[PDB]
Parts: C-alpha cells; sequence; structure tokens
RNA sequence: UGGAGAGUUUGAUCCUGGCUCAGGGUGAACGCUGGCGGCGUGCCUAAGACAUGCAAGUCGUGCGGGCCGCGGGGUUUUACUCCGUGGUCAGCGGCGGACGGGUGAGUAACGCGUGGGUGACCUACCCGGAAGAGGGGGACAACCCGGGGAAACUCGGGCUAAUCCCCCAUGUGGACCCGCCCCUUGGGGUGUGUCCAAAGGGCUUUGCCCGCUUCCGGAUGGGCCCGCGUCCCAUCAGCUAGUUGGUGGGGUAAUGGCCCACCAAGGCGACGACGGGUAGCCGGUCUGAGAGGAUGGCCGGCCACAGGGGCACUGAGACACGGGCCCCACUCCUACGGGAGGCAGCAGUUAGGAAUCUUCCGCAAUGGGCGCAAGCCUGACGGAGCGACGCCGCUUGGAGGAAGAAGCCCUUCGGGGUGUAAACUCCUGAACCCGGGACGAAACCCCCGAGGAGGGGACUGACGGUACCGGGGUAAUAGCGCCGGCCAACUCCGUGCCAGCAGCCGCGGUAAUACGGAGGGCGCGAGCGUUACCCGGAUUCACUGGGCGUAAAGGGCGUGUAGGCGGCCUGGGGCGUCCCAUGUGAAA
C-alpha cells in the first residue's frame, strides 16, 4: 500500500519536513514519487504551508493514506475540507 | 589572527605607507616619514630585481594587508569574485570593501581597522537593526548600519563624531552625526574609492 | 533466547500439515483419473474429476495451489483425460465436461 | 515499442529456427568516425518460410527458447547470397588462424 | 569566461627527450604546536574472533484458561465452591518478524546503468463498484494425572473453546474443458456440463461500527525478457554436450531445456569466444582548457550476502541477519550422561594495522509494528559525548607612546638592526558570576455537528536553565615550515668530504647566504610541515593534440583474404546525419 508523509532534510538542529507520496515500505529519507509538499513546524518564514491541493485530493481519492501531522497539515490545507 | 604586533612594520615592508594604526600611522610617521623602507637586517642594502611574479605576490600581500585579514578567507572570497560575475577584480575590490569592518571604517565610525574590528565584534556597531557581531558581514544596497544604544553614551564615539566632521563619506556610506546611523548603497570600485594597489596584478598572480 | 518465531515455526508446521495432505490428495485423485481414462470408461473418472476439481479450488481457496496451478491442472487433467476417452471409448456423462 | 531489426537471414540450419545476421552502424564516442558490427539473433520460422540469405524483418518476441528469442513477421528480399557469401568466406578465414 | 611554467644531458647553442618540482584534492595517518563554536565527518586492514547489555512485536472489537484480587454472587453456614470483577502469564488465533538495519566477500553478470516490451505474469496491507453472511459437525493446545533431565527441557494417556479445521447448500461473478464470435503470440464477449464462496465481534444495541466472502477496477511494488553502455592479459585462439534446435510433458505466478523423454545437429569465435587476473554498478565526486583521467565512504537508487556451502516449509511476499533442518569448520557450556551460540544490527571487547569514537539521553518530532482507541514496542530515528578529522566563524586586545631605552645580533666602533616594539597612559571587555530564558507541538484525544466537512476544549521537550536576552566585569594560549636555483627572504660564529643536506641541479676536502647554531627577514596562523595516495602540469598514448631521412620508430620484398575507404551525371529510398514535437532523464 501507499502512504503520504513527512521527510526531514534540515540541519543538525534545523528541522524542515516535506510532504510526499511514497509506498510506505520505502525508507524515511528516501526516494518518493510526487513531490507534493513541504512544511516547517518551526515557522521559519511565512511559507510553511505547502500541499499539492489538486493531486493530493486526487491521491487520497485513488486509495492512499496520510500520516498523523499529515492529517494535521491537510486539516489546515483544507484539502480535507469540502467547504460545507 | 591579523598578524598582531609590529603592524606598521609592514607600512614600510610594502614600501609606501597606509592608513593603519589610525591617528599616529598618519601623523608624522606611519612609522614612515621618519624612515620609510622595509625593516630587517638587510634594511637598505641595495634593492634587488623582484621577479615579475614576486612583484605580483607582493601586491597580493599589500592589498590583503591594508584590508586587514588573513589570506584564507581572502582566498575564498576571491574565488567568490571569480564566481559572482563582473570584471572579476573590480567587483572583487567592491565585494571586499562591502565587508562590515571597513564599512564601519570609511563610514567614519572607527579611527583604525583594528579598532574597527573590536568595535564591530562587540556589537558596538548595529546593522540596520540588530547589533551584528562578525567583522565579516557584507551588507546590501540600502541597509542602514548604526551603533549601539550604549554607544551614544560611549566616549571615543563622540571623539569620532566631532573630529571627523569636514570629511565627506565614501559616496554610498550615508552616515548620521544626528543619530549615529549610516545607510548602505551602490557598489564602489577602483575609482569610487581608490587605493595604492594594481588589482589586475593581484588577480593574475592569485589564480595563477 | 525466545521469540514469537517459535510460534511462527509451530504454526507453519500445522499449516504445512494441512497443505501437504490436501495437495497429495489432489495428486492421487488425478492419478485415478488417468488410470480409468487410458482404460477408456468415463463414469468413475467423472466422479474422480468432480472430487478433483472441488479439491482444486479447495487448494485455490487458501494457501496451496493458488489460482493458476489449480486451474492449470484442471485444464491439463480434463485435457489428457478427454483425448484418451474418444480413443476406444464413448465420451458420455456430462460432468466436468462440456458436451 | 517492440524493437524490430532489419537483417540478412543467415543459415536455415535448424527447423522452425533461423539465424539472423543483423548489422548496425554506430559512431565512435571518442574518435568520431563511424563503425559497424554484426549480430546473430533467433528468427522464429515455424514452417521454414525462410532460407539462404533472404533478408527478412525479425521480431522482439516472447522468449521462444534458450537464447532463441526474436521471431519474425515481414519477409523482405530474396536472392541475396552474395552477402551471406562474403560472411561465409570470413568464417573460413576464422578457421585460418592457428597456433597449434 | 576558461588554458602561464620553470630545474635538468653541452666548452657553448638548437632540437630531441625521460627524472624533478610549482598545483588542487583526502573518511587520512606522523612529528611540532593546539582556545570557544556551528555544521559535518571518523575501521580504508581481519567477510577474524567476539563475553556482557539492548535490537520485534502487538492485539481480550479473534477464543478457552491457570495465578495475584474485589463485590465476596451460592453457601440457612461449613470447608470454600462460584455470577460479576481490577491485574499477570502461556496457549491456540490474527497481521508484522520478506520493512527497517549492516557489509562489499562474491559476481565481468542483464548485476548495474539505461530505453522499452509482458497478446506470457504476480501484488495481502488503504479508495471504487456490483453480488453477498442457511446449517451441521471435528481436532489440538492451555489445562488433568504420572514419569525422566544438569541444562537443553521431553514422552505417554485425558480435557473444552473459538474469525481454529472442515462438508452439503446460496452462486452476480469466477475456473476448466469442448464450441461460435471479433481480435491476432494466452486480447475479449459468448453457448452446453462440473467445481469455488463466506467468520463472526463490539456497543452509544434495533441501528451504527471493525472484520467478512466473490469478482471486476484503482494504488504501488515486483518478477520475466529485450536494444544499447559497462576493466587489464592474444605469452588466453579455439570453446561446448543440456551442449544448438525441435516436437512432446513436468514445474513456475507465467515465458523459457530451468528440468525429463525423444528426435534433428547445430550453437559460438579475432567485430576478440573460451580461459586467467581484478573489482559490487551507479546519481555522481576530485581533478582537468576541453576532451579526458581517476573513482563510487557519507547521502540516494539498484545488487548480493550473513562464519562457508546445499536445502526446503510456512506465507500475499523469503531460501529468509537477530525463523527451522542438514554437513563441515570454530569457540563455548556440564555433575561430563551430553549440549548452547553467529554483534558484516547498536554500544563496547579483542587481534590485525602508522589509523579512526560513549558498553550515553529521549520515544518530546519524524517514519515503521500492531490495536475501536487507550496504548505499548521502536538502538529506524531524533540528540548530547570523544578526535583540529575537514569546511567555515572567532579569540589570544584596541588608542597615543622614542631620532629610538634596556637586553640581544652586525660593524669601517660614528653607529645599524630587532623597534611603536616595550614599560607606562587611557578605552574596551576572552573568559567568567547574578538574573531572566526559549522556538523545535498540533494533531491522534475530549465534546458541538453523526464518527462525515467544519468549531472550541485539553495532554505532549530529550536536547538544556543550553541557544538566547539584560546587567556586571578580568588584558587574557602562538606557534610550525622556509630563507643556495626553481622561489618572496642575508649577514655572523662553530664545523672543515668529518657532521651533514637533498624533491632534481648539488651543498661540506679549515674564509659554507645549503650543515648546527644565533640575529634578522619570507611565508602561514590554531594552525604548520612530512610521507602516503589520485588528477594536473604531461600536447610524456597527441580525439581537439603528436610522430617514424640521420633523434625511439617503415615490416627484407611480394602477394592477395577480410576489413577500411572511394571518380563523375539522374532520380527514387531516407539508413547514418541535421532539425521539429513530447515521454524520460526521481530527489540530491
Amino acid at each position: 500500500m501507499v502512504k503520504i508523509r513527512l521527510a526531514r532534510f534540515g540541519s543538525k538542529h534545523n528541522p524542515h519536513y516535506r510532504i510526499v507520496v511514497t509506498d510506505a515500505r520505502r525508507k524515511r529519507d528516501g526516494k518518493y514519487i510526487e513531490k507534493i509538499g513541504y512544511y516547517d513546524p518551526r515557522k521559519t518564514t511565512p511559507d510553511w504551508l505547502k500541499v499539492d491541493v489538486e493531486r493530493a485530493r486526487y491521491w487520497l481519492s485513488v486509495g492512499a493514506q496520510p500520516t498523523d501531522t499529515a492529517r494535521r497539515l491537510l486539516r489546515q490545507a483544507g484539502v480535507f475540507r469540502q467547504e460545507a | 589572527g591579523r598578524y598582531i604586533g609590529p603592524v606598521c612594520r609592514l607600512c614600510r615592508r610594502e614600501g609606501v605607507k597606509l592608513y593603519l594604526k589610525g591617528e599616529r600611522c598618519y601623523s608624522p610617521k606611519c612609522a614612515m616619514e621618519r624612515r620609510p623602507y622595509p625593516p630587517g637586517q638587510h634594511g637598505q642594502k641595495r634593492a634587488r630585481r623582484p621577479s615579475d611574479y614576486a612583484v605580483r605576490l607582493r601586491e597580493k600581500q599589500k592589498l590583503r594587508r591594508i584590508y586587514g585579514i588573513s589570506e584564507r578567507q581572502f582566498r575564498n572570497l576571491f574565488e567568490e569574485a571569480s564566481k559572482k560575475k563582473g570584471v572579476t577584480g573590480s567587483v572583487f575590490l567592491g565585494l571586499l570593501e562591502s565587508r562590515l569592518d571597513n564599512v564601519v571604517y570609511r563610514l567614519g565610525f572607527a579611527v583604525s581597522r583594528r579598532q574597527a574590528r573590536q568595535l564591530v565584534r562587540h556589537g558596538h556597531i548595529t546593522v540596520n537593526g540588530r547589533r551584528v557581531d562578525l567583522p565579516s558581514y557584507r551588507v546590501r544596497p540600502g541597509d542602514e548600519i548604526a551603533v549601539a544604544e550604549k554607544s551614544r553614551n560611549l566616549e571615543l564615539i563622540r571623539q569620532n563624531l566631532e573630529a571627523m566632521k569636514g570629511r565627506k563619506v565614501g559616496p554610498w556610506l550615508s552616515l548620521d552625526v544626528e543619530g549615529m546611523k549610516g545607510k548602505f548603497l551602490r557598489l564602489p570600485d577602483r575609482e569610487d574609492l581608490a587605493l595604492p594597489v594594481n588589482e589586475q596584478l593581484v588577480i593574475e598572480f592569485y589564480s595563477r | 533466547r525466545n521469540l514469537s518465531a517459535l510460534k511462527r515455526h509451530r504454526q507453519s508446521l500445522k499449516r504445512r500439515l494441512r497443505n501437504k495432505a490436501k495437495k497429495s490428495a489432489i495428486k492421487t485423485l488425478s492419478k485415478k483419473a488417468v488410470q480409468l481414462a487410458q482404460e477408456g470408461k468415463a463414469e468413475e473418472a467423472l466422479k474422480i474429476m468432480r472430487k478433483a476439481e472441488s479439491l482444486i479450488d479447495k487448494a485455490a481457496k487458501g494457501s496451496t495451489l493458488h489460482k493458476n496451478a489449480a486451474a492449470r491442472r484442471k485444464s491439463r487433467l480434463m485435457r489428457k483425460v478427454r483425448q484418451l476417452l474418444e480413443a476406444a471409448g464413448a465420451p458420455l456423462i456430462g460432468g466436468g465436461l462440456s458436451a | 515499442p517492440k524493437k524490430v531489426l532489419t537483417g540478412v537471414v543467415v543459415s536455415d540450419k535448424m527447423q522452425k529456427t533461423v539465424t539472423v545476421l543483423v548489422e548496425r552502424q554506430f559512431p565512435h564516442p571518442l574518435y568520431g568516425k563511424v563503425i559497424k558490427r554484426s549480430k546473430k539473433y533467433l528468427a522464429h520460422d515455424p514452417e521454414e518460410k525462410y532460407k539462404l540469405g533472404d533478408v527478412v524483418e525479425i521480431i522482439e518476441s516472447r522468449p521462444i527458447s534458450k537464447r532463441k528469442r526474436f521471431r519474425v513477421l515481414r519477409l523482405v528480399e530474396s536472392g541475396r547470397m552474395d552477402l551471406v557469401e562474403k560472411y561465409l568466406i570470413r568464417r573460413q578465414n576464422y578457421q585460418s588462424l592457428s597456433k597449434r
């Protein structure tokens, strides 16, 4: 199965995650498929909100799953939201 | 670590003096005037034929001596000159002087380069806001480099203020005697602010 | 010292028991089929065929001759059965057999 | 994009199986000039519709057998010989190199 | 937007031509010196051995239990049975243990890189959609009795369970066979005859949830194959009997001789087979004018392996690091009857070696396991530690201060040099106390709305009272190499082919700018040099970029096989060749 999740690429104490689709079985800091996000839980510069709205929506459609703080960042990205 | 010691012993080593120790190394001697010519035993024997490369090398030394730094970082940033495009050595001299210590110098804040390094490193000099340490901190076209809150309350600060007046700024270093500040501007060159070292020689020697 | 791969071991042993026994059953039934077939009488070989194919998708049912090999051996069985039938025999009794 | 090769059929030697003498051009990723080299693939001819020399077009196929890959499809031109002829001569001259 | 050379064979010159150096680079190591910090990186040799510690579990929304315990339910009570019920531990049971992780031994291979084929295939774990959950019945644990063993733990009869094992039914659909239909390598619809299903839990309980059975589709992964690219020895020239091919079967998920039967003799090679030597390939990295040369730690992709070799079972997935069996080798345990272990997982130990780390902290983040969740495991991972080990940042002070002290070296004894250097004068404030002080974390969870989309409510820090901010405040480690040409830096003693130096030329045979020492200078600066190792220079394997009259070098001449390479007109073809449009060339 496939999962969407957070992969760090920051310095020895400079965290910074990317939100990306990968078939779970792949390792943390490894290859993926669709570069569909990034986000920094430290709020470096006001750009810490990145999710590929379209194909993330369509990804959760095709039968994919997210992670924890991924649910968080999508309940902020609103890709979850239908607007109501 | 900036040699430290017999400094204007190089004021004579290069041959011609430089604004080095400040008031004195500009007063009736940078150790010059009195007797300018390289020290040592062979002090004045009968100057030989400096191989062409060595004229070049002595120029490199010369320039990095006036600029007050070891040639390590100097090397790295000369490479940064090669990379950051422009007629290499020119925009090199520029992106050399853009360094905060001597920005503080020619801005008329510090009397001498060493003194400058002290002042800046102790955050006596602030840069567009935060009291930036690091003598090696290049600024940008627009930034206003000031001093510290406890500097208007500092001494040889007011010395510098009063005794400097009647001296015009490096045409981009827009100071303040009114508030002790100073805007950064355009990139100066060989002629905006000149000095006694032929740049082409320096670059040609360096990258060999 | 210990683990849960002792549990995995013993389990694997039971699963192997059922697997082995059933697969063997399939093999023998098939052999019966060819016996009465190269003979030349459909009848009992039709009974054998029913039993066989059922056990075949009993193999597909779980972790034995999964999907193909089950079906593949259905094919090959009925095939090798059928050919020898019309050879000295009237292919009758519509069982696991079309026409 | 099932790769297909245009080549001179060599030796009907086997039944339902033909050897095919392909030859490709190439540059020289160091010296510029062009080069050329022959490759013998496994033409699948289940009814000997091919024979001595006749160039046919061969196909990237299901693994027909042991190295026996590369079926056929469209026959091209017959009455070739001459080519297969020269190749043959070269073969005999391979058996013209001995240290024994 | 990037490219320089000099030393060196002669009495002397030009050309030729090797040895040398200037250079950048390193997981380095060695002697000399060595302060704070960031980020990094740190067994390259023994794929030798490894003691200890940890590293794979989890679920009671799968099912019967022994044992600590409470109401003590029955006991009119007893002695203690037993409805309920908080907690431990095994079992059957279900998913994980085929991910994660370490290593370069093998492997010159379709392994890898790479572009595709699969009308030849496999794919549990989450989304789509249709079809669905009739009944009966069986086995073995745990546990009951008895025994043997040092331990490893072991045998026999006896017990009840279930999403555990089954048989008939229910059959959209699926599978086979035989037949038609379009397709055209087994693609797809379809007719007759047989076979295949299903398992129940939890409650807020009459309705929802978690799991279910069947097929079609999605998602991703993966096997199979193919074109091309992928190192030296031709003093390795012939290689071969499953070998080459078929037809017919086994086996596989399927293709294929991978395997068997049988039958036909091909299969391959100087375009460099077969064989020996050597190495995991790579995105790239360092060098380089460029082409090229080397190489592949860390990081990422793909391989293959667990002390060496063979094997199979389980399972959607493996010949399975920390699962089993076997053989050999090896240590290790015991009362000697007989046994256990595999750290090329994390630390650490040991030998090898000139060389390379704490038997540490946190599950607070991310990612993985399983669970309705609560939750637990998590040496993946997140961090502190030790090494100047590399890049970078920084400090050992800043201002005036002498026709210039003292000391020390040179002298033609007038002085010159170290030297603004010093002491002092003031200014600051490395270090270091007092105080305050973090970001790194909003979800899952609780309620409003239904558990749906949306709102509020609430727990969550290892790092560390560290980064950081405020006040206060002390002048406070500087060394290494060079100084004959290359090459910036010279005088003085001692030494007298002795002592020595040395990268090449050479330097010492009693006036040495080379040896030691001393003054002074060059360079570099928490660095300095040495050796090693690769690329450069080296246009010294020359493709941009070379040569063979006498310098290295034209075959003793012919002959002609293959190959290479070809005059001039026309048009067709469009193969190389150029262009046009996209897929791809992941990230870094």
